[PDB]
């Protein structure tokens, strides 16, 4: 009964995406289709255990048919919005899938070489001009959740490689984003931009047709070397395109390198010290609007810059309590916009200063009272600012209510964030 | 499952039974209530 139960669960969902799967692109199916596809795969929650643990014989053979089966529903004509079935199933992939036994990525190579340039493929090229079925963000976001080996990779390395290769090369053509309508956020595309995972791989792949160029390690130092003087000099005061090159070059040159992270000592110490120093080239502004970063990514130097940003920001804000205890403004709508900023670049902050409180107190615990005594300004200006305080208070409550998002990045000891935490704790205990 | 899942008996033949319930009628009606919990939640 355990092989019955484990393929009730896929192969009843990959038979049934194929009637509609020409019947919609053109009885009560389109009704009846909504309770079938999310018992396929939103009914078990840990559907990884099902994949690996239980029956490894449905696995990827039956989960990317189906994933095939919705890219094809995708295709045809919707009218609902079903992202939610679709997006819950990108963690349970990895946690290997014998992907030479059977290849069922064909029909998501053929959607990935009809969408290979988005910049340069804004044209009537798809059937049936879809002015939002796939030319949207609904695809781009989409390809997070079918393409993600934070893991392990489970695939042939056959297209992956060169399509990873394709997409980094036509990113460093490509400068600008250049995005169609209604596609602002184009940076959360690719979750998986690693090596081997101007260019002349169409050269070597020519000149093979054994190993590929991406298997040797020369190219990826090659490319970093030539990407470094790219983001070193990335620095612009704008606010829309500034931000957007900043977030595009996050995304194409993160930290995510699996490839001999640790052995790379001097590359990773630089990738460090330009994420910490990039942050800070940022904020060094005044950035009245802070919901241009929707969810930014998290020595003696960097914590000197730190403690005087910190102080900076604590001068500001001082200074802004002192405008606001007298001189009434307006009515409550500015005063709750404002607020609302605040508090938005205050959890923006606060964000970065719990990612960092771990790093501060292993460098404060054996000799450093430096910190110390450039954090305790700080810890006192927070206790001033909620001595006595209701705006604040009254707009928390709806900046919670907006945001949605939750980080909870305290208990990994590793509303995106409250007033008081275990940050806070371990900053008061000194 | 946290009080006692020990026996599994009719475990999810009573929703395997009638998952393809929905196939009769078009629309309406209040039995579109939830999809998660079918196939067991998992005289």
């Amino acid at each position: 009964t355990g092989g019955h139960a484990s393929n009730k669960e896929k192969e009843m969902v990959t038979s049934l995406f194929c009637k509609l799967g020409v019947l919609v692109r053109h009885l009560g199916q389109t009704l009846d289709a909504r309770t079938v596809m999310k018992t396929g795969l939103d009914s078990v929650k840990s559907a990884l255990r099902a994949f690996l643990d239980n029956a490894a014989e449905d696995l990827e053979k039956t989960m990317e048919n189906l994933k095939q089966g919705q890219f094809t529903h995708t295709r045809s004509q919707p009218k609902g919005v079903t992202q939610i079935i679709n997006y819950t199933t990108v963690a349970l992939l990895p946690m290997l899938d014998k992907h030479n036994v059977y290849s069922i990525y064909n029909t998501r190579s053929s959607r990935e070489r009809a969408a290979l340039s988005l910049p340069a493929n804004v044209e009537d090229v798809c059937p049936n001009i879809p002015s939002l079925e796939k030319l949207m963000t609904e695809i781009i976001e989409l390809a997070e959740s079918g393409i993600r080996y934070t893991q392990m990779p489970y695939m042939m390395e056959v297209v992956l490689p060169m399509l990873c290769s394709y997409m980094s090369r036509w990113w460093e053509h490509g400068p600008e984003n250049h995005p169609e309508r209604a596609e602002m956020c184009c940076t959360a595309l690719n979750s998986e931009h690693m090596n081997t995972l101007k260019i002349i791989y169409n050269n070597l792949g020519i000149d093979e047709g054994f190993s590929q160029p991406i298997i040797n390690k020369v190219k990826p130092q090659l490319l970093k070397t030539h990407f470094l003087p790219l983001m070193e000099k990335l620095k612009k005061k704008a606010a829309m395109v500034v931000s957007e090159e900043d977030h595009l070059k996050a995304e194409a040159r993160g930290d995510m390198s699996e490839a001999e992270l640790l052995i790379l000592d001097e590359f990773t110490t630089l990738a460090r010290d330009l994420y910490a120093f990039y942050p800070l080239l940022i904020r060094f502004v005044d950035y009245n609007r802070a919901k241009w970063l929707k969810e930014p990514n998290p020595y003696w130097s960097k914590s000197h810059n730190f403690k005087r940003e910190e102080q900076n920001f604590v001068v500001q804000n001082e200074i802004n309590n002192m405008s606001f205890l007298i001189t009434d403004t307006k009515s409550k709508m500015s005063k709750a916009a404002i607020s609302d900023q605040e508090r938005k670049k205050m959890k923006r902050k606060g964000d970065r200063y719990s990612m960092q409180t771990s790093l501060i107190v292993a460098a404060l615990k054996r000799l450093l009272p430096i910190g110390l005594n450039i954090c305790a300004p700080g810890d006192q200006e927070l206790i001033a600012l909620a001595k006595n305080r209701f705006s604040l208070k009254d707009t928390e409550e709806e900046v919670r209510d907006i945001i949605r998002s939750n980080i909870h990045l305290q208990g990994k000891l590793e509303l995106g964030i409250a007033n008081v935490l275990f940050h806070l704790e371990q900053k008061s205990k000194y | 499952q946290k009080k006692y899942e020990q026996e599994l008996f009719k475990l999810a033949l009573p929703c395997l039974s009638a998952v393809a319930g929905a196939l009769p009628p078009d629309y309406m009606e209040s039995n579109y209530v939830s999809m998660m919990e079918k196939q067991s939640s998992m005289f």
